[PDB]
């Protein structure tokens, strides 16, 4: 357990903001939202602000805050992410899509007064000008996945490795290889997990209402992977 | 894919379509400047499917009855969740006899 386990033991407001590059395409992101820890639940709504979003946006759901994830009471001494609160964490990603390009992140994960805020910045590079993803290929809709998580004392931080399988329009399924890194902003001391998982779901729909481009997110993340 | 036309009520997001339809119309100007006044029963849905085994969502197609500066249209919308945007206007005729 930490004290930064106890700045989530409630509903917290969530902002996400995006700067991306995805073959000299650019684009912002911002997003809005809410997530409740106690149960793994977080509720977001994205906007893309420049205008039409260059890549489909289920591409973009892993790199829009896994101090929401639900740590089990027995696991609770394995959660990295809320441990380096609220001075919080930088998160950086590889992201590999099979046979076509790759997204670069870069984010910083920490609390602004009493909200928990998510700025990235992404590098897309090597896109098929007419493959899945520049082509807006993919089916919006979003797989369930496992995320093992496992220490980097050296860094004093976590790292992941995972596979995220989108669906493709045509009946296939294309992987987006997820390399991941975290380490801590602050000089305090955090908690390095044992390995473990985040089990994760989301759900993806659309304001009816809303008239920009844009996604709706509903998602619940729990970890698992350690014995009782 | 595409499932069968099912029954909707004539509530709010329904309401809406059928605002949209109108304000789509008055973009082409085919008619004279349409005002909205209410869809009417019956408005129906049919799902639309992505074209392969998985078979999940993509979307919906309506079919509504719109009054609109007192005359009766009938609009046909379709939704797509994959494209923006995602609320397309396929037709819109008028007028139409009473269902």
């Amino acid at each position: 357990g930490s004290k930064g386990e106890e700045l989530f033991t409630g509903v917290v407001p969530i902002l996400v903001e995006l700067d991306g590059d995805v073959n000299g395409h650019k684009f912002s992101v911002s997003g809005e939202g809410e997530g409740d820890a106690t149960y793994g639940k977080l509720t977001l709504k994205f906007i893309c602000t420049t205008g039409k979003l260059p890549v489909p946006w289920p591409t973009l759901v892993t790199t829009f805050v896994q101090c929401f994830s639900r740590y089990p009471d027995h696991m609770k001494r394995h959660d990295f992410f809320k441990s380096a609160m609220p001075e919080g964490y930088v998160q950086e990603r590889t992201i590999s899509f099979k046979d076509d390009g790759n997204y670069k992140t870069r984010a910083e994960v920490k609390f602004e007064g009493d909200t928990l805020v998510n700025r990235i910045e992404l590098k897309g590079i090597d896109f098929k000008e007419d493959g899945n993803i520049l082509g807006h290929k993919l089916e919006y809709n979003y797989n369930s996945h496992n995320v093992y998580i496992t220490a980097d004392k050296q860094k004093n931080g976590i790292k992941a490795n995972f596979k995220i399988r989108h669906n493709i329009e045509d009946g296939s399924v294309q992987l987006a290889d997820h390399y991941q890194q975290n380490t801590p902003i602050g000089d305090g001391p955090v908690l390095l997990p044992d390995n473990h998982y985040l089990s994760t779901q989301s759900k993806l729909s659309k304001d009816p209402n809303e008239k920009r481009d844009h996604m709706v997110l509903l998602e619940f993340v729990t970890a698992a992977g350690i014995t009782h | 894919g595409s499932g069968e036309w099912e029954i909707i009520d004539i509530g709010p997001f329904t309401q809406n379509l059928g605002k949209f339809a109108v304000d789509e119309e008055n973009k082409i100007g085919q008619y004279g400047r349409l005002t909205f006044n209410k869809v009417i029963r019956p408005s129906m849905k049919k799902t639309i499917y992505y074209a392969n085994s998985r078979g999940m969502i993509k979307g919906y197609e309506y079919q509504l009855y719109v009054y609109a500066s007192d005359k009766l249209f009938r609009a046909d919308i379709s939704e797509d969740y994959q494209h923006y945007p995602h609320r397309k206007l396929l037709r819109f005729n008028g007028p139409v006899p009473p269902p």
